[PDB]
């Protein structure tokens, strides 16, 4: 089914057996699977079919919408109060996304420990290290920052690591 | 058929506040410069404001006072 993006959630082949009977006993999973078909898939089919005809009688579209990049707080004046405002919106859309983001990982990880059964804790090792990696990310740009987080205080908590990270490096270099 | 009838497009908001930041931005700027200009005229008193009255010149007599040294 189009109604979603393949590569963004992605599914194995999804390889099956064949029935091997090895015995003439006729199973009652069979007939009932065959007299369930018959009796709730062509009617839900069939009303399904009626709907899809009515709705492409009536054929009508509707957008995603696009947004424009603007300065972020970085390259914003100190007292310039609308520059501030336009950074802490587009801020704002990007923690959001970034929560989208860490949700579609979360659900790769779920599925692929219900999908590969008694072996999840082998198979599903690169889930597991792609969550950890996205976990990492988010919680490095946004934990911590409190009830009224804004862009100025994700600025200053950046700007901390940074100084962290050069003073450890800069040790380390002259060890 | 909501969003035609009773609601508008993220762009007024957007813009509505942008216009109402602007305005309370400078009022907060007017006041404090109103503060600081208010203590200043208060200090130094060569301005406008806080000019305390003093007596009028021209209520003097210049004229011959029956006695040569005033
Ligand atoms: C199957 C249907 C499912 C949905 C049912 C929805 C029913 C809605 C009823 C509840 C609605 C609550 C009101 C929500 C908005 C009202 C206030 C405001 O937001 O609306 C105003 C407008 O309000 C409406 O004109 C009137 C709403 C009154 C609804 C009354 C319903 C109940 C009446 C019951 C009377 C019973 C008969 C008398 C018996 C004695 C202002 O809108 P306006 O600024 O213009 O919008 C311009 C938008 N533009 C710019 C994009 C063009």
């Amino acid at each position: 089914p189009d109604s979603w993006d393949k590569d963004v959630y992605p599914e194995p082949p999804r390889r099956t057996p064949a029935p091997a009977p090895q015995t003439s006993l006729p199973n009652p999973v069979t007939y009932l699977t065959k007299i369930f078909d018959l009796l709730v898939d062509r009617p839900v089919t069939l009303a399904r079919e009626f709907i899809e005809q009515q709705h492409a009688k009536n054929r009508y579209y509707y957008y995603h919408r696009e947004f424009r990049r603007v300065p972020d707080i970085t390259e914003c004046e100190e007292k310039d109060i609308l520059c501030m405002f336009e950074a802490e919106m587009q801020w704002r859309r990007d923690y959001k996304v970034d929560q989208e983001i860490v949700n579609i990982i979360q659900e790769r990880l779920k599925a692929c420990q219900q999908r590969e059964g008694e072996s999840y804790r082998q198979n599903c090792a690169k889930e597991l290290e792609q969550f950890t990696q996205v976990s990492k990310a988010f919680q490095d740009r946004y934990s911590d920052l409190g009830a009224h987080y804004s862009a100025r205080k994700c600025l200053a908590k950046q700007k901390q690591r940074m100084l962290a990270e050069r003073k450890a490096a800069k040790e380390a270099a002259a060890a | 058929w909501i969003a035609r009838t009773f609601y508008d497009g993220p762009e007024k908001n957007y813009e509505k506040t942008m216009a109402i930041l602007q305005i309370e931005a400078e009022k907060a700027e007017l006041r404090l410069k109103e503060l600081e200009v208010r203590r200043l005229m208060r200090a130094r008193g060569d301005g406008p404001w806080y000019q305390y009255p003093t007596i009028d010149k021209a209520l003097i007599d210049h004229s011959p006072k029956t006695t040569p040294d005033n």
